[PDB]
RNA sequence: AUGCGCAGAUACCGGGAGGAACGCCGAUGGCGAAGGCAGCCACCUGGUCCACCCGUGACGCUGAGGCGCGAAAGCGUGGGGAGCAAACCGGAUUAGAUACCCGGGUAGUCCACGCCCUAAACGAUGCGCGCUAGGUCUCUGGGUCUCCUGGGGGCCGAAGCUAACGCGU
């Protein structure tokens, strides 16, 4: 799965400030790790669709914080995509 | 990697050379996969309730072990290749929810 | 022929006919009876009278053996399991003890058309 | 009756090698015994049924018995 | 009655092979968006509920088209094949019986991969949010644990609604 230190490393990694567990940010990288391990889940299990339509439900959570952090500072939006490598 | 339960019934028929054998076996089988092993129960003789491979008893191990989750499956899968091993059940370990006081 | 003491009288009571054979202590028929076995046919070899006939009939001809006493093991639910019972306690040829080891699947093969009714 | 929980003080209904305990909620024909008669709660039967099922596949267990003189 | 049985069947005991389905637990129970999901074990993985009140700062709702999922039966390729069983082959029944009952039986039911895209796919009740008495049973959290307080499942039913039947936090 995805550990607790997994995680918090991921949350410090990413975190506006020291303490920050819920920026725009650190929530686009949480989805990004589990949409990832998701993913690489799937491609072995072809046929689990229930899962996958959990994917579905991520990727679009995604793409709806990403659109909104666009539109409020197109910078930190490129700043994320590019430490990410995704959305284009 | 986590902390399991070995189950392992024996064959009931073997003098302590068959027998530790077996044992030693089982204790290098659980080392090679990844297992350091916390505490052990040999009860060995048990009337079975049905009989197993034809015999009305069998010869019971039990460790506590940790060890690498995506291993578990393929050392019991190794762990039941002998014929004087007769059940191998692994079993995530548990707190012991109880009733009664 | 040999002697066997006592052993075992299984009771296959069925809708449509009741059989009983009789056996050594290791299971082995000593002889065995029915409701065809009696003079009866088809419909009558159902019904509790037949079941009677028949256990005695089977006890009777185990008795030859010198056979004395008997385990009970019944099997099936059908007109004529207690007759066949108490058709054995009243033979002489004393019943030592009562089972029943109906076979029931844990959960197997679909059954016919006709034991499924109940969708 | 008797409640099966009434006869007992603590245990782990968890631990599936305790036959001395875990065989009080067979039946004589050796089936799980309904709640009408262990005594339990939903949760609790629902992690017997469990355990008992693996103290059967352990061989510790009956899965069935014959029913003495019917 | 067809049928099976003296090439010894039925019943009974021991050994083996195989396929399919999981008794009791089992619920008026639970999970999932639906279809649907039930022996046990591991691993991979989806959703969701509670407490804390810690982070972001309206980032929300719905959703034409698109895309994905979608019971059974059916289609293709390759396996499998125990039991069941359209068709079909017989036996009865009948005024007749291309049926109901009985004995057989192929496709199919099972697996893998690819199709099909349907249904009484039903709560015959689209999705979200706010508001408007209560009682009682229940699953699952939390608390100061008579109870109080979330989230599910039920029934009775304030106000109200309804052609009525009913519906009714």
């Amino acid at each position: 799965p995805i550990t607790k230190e997994e995680k918090q490393k991921v949350i410090q990694e990413f975190a506006r400030f020291p303490g920050d567990t819920g920026s725009t940010e650190v929530q686009v990288a949480l989805l990004t790790l589990r949409i990832n391990r998701l993913s690489e889940h799937l491609k072995v299990h072809k046929k689990d669709h229930h899962s996958h339509r959990g994917l579905l439900m991520m990727v679009g959570q995604r793409r709806r914080l990403l659109r909104y952090l666009q539109r409020e500072d197109p910078e930190r939006y490129r700043a994320l995509i590019e430490k990410l490598g995704i959305r284009g | 990697m986590r902390r399991y339960e070995v189950n392992i019934v024996l064959n009931p028929n073997l003098d302590q050379s068959q027998l530790a054998l077996e044992k030693e076996i089982i204790q290098r089988a659980l080392e090679n996969y990844g297992a350091r092993v916390e505490k052990v129960e040999e009860l060995g003789l048990r009337r079975l309730a049905y009989p197993i491979a034809k015999d009305p008893q069998g010869y019971f191990l039990w460790y506590q072990v940790e060890m690498p989750e995506d291993r578990v499956n393929d050392l019991a899968r190794e762990l039941r290749i002998r014929d004087n091993v007769r059940r191998v059940m692994v079993v995530k370990s548990q707190e012991p929810f109880l009733a009664n006081a | 022929k040999r002697q066997v003491a006592s052993g075992r009288a299984y009771i296959h009571a069925s809708y449509n006919n009741t059989i009983v054979t009789i056996t050594d202590p290791d299971g082995n028929p000593i002889t065995w009876s029915s409701g065809g076995v009696i003079g009866y046919k088809g419909s009558r070899k159902g019904t509790p009278y037949a079941a009677q006939l028949a256990a005695l009939d089977a006890a009777k001809k185990a008795m030859a053996y010198g056979m004395q006493s008997v385990d009970v093991i019944v099997r099936g639910t059908g007109a004529g399991r207690e007759q066949a019972i108490r058709a054995l306690q009243a033979s002489g040829l004393q019943v030592k003890s009562i089972v029943d080891d109906t076979p029931v699947p844990h959960n197997g093969c679909r059954p016919k058309k006709k034991f499924r009714k109940a969708s | 009756k008797a409640k099966v929980k009434a006869t007992l003080g603590e245990f782990d209904l968890r631990d599936y090698r305790n036959v001395e305990v875990l065989k009080r909620f067979l039946s004589e024909t050796g089936k799980i015994l309904p709640r009408r008669r262990t005594g339990l709660s939903a949760k609790e039967q629902r992690i017997l049924a469990k355990t008992i099922k693996r103290a059967r596949i352990l061989g510790l267990l009956p899965f069935t018995e014959k029913l003495v003189r019917k």
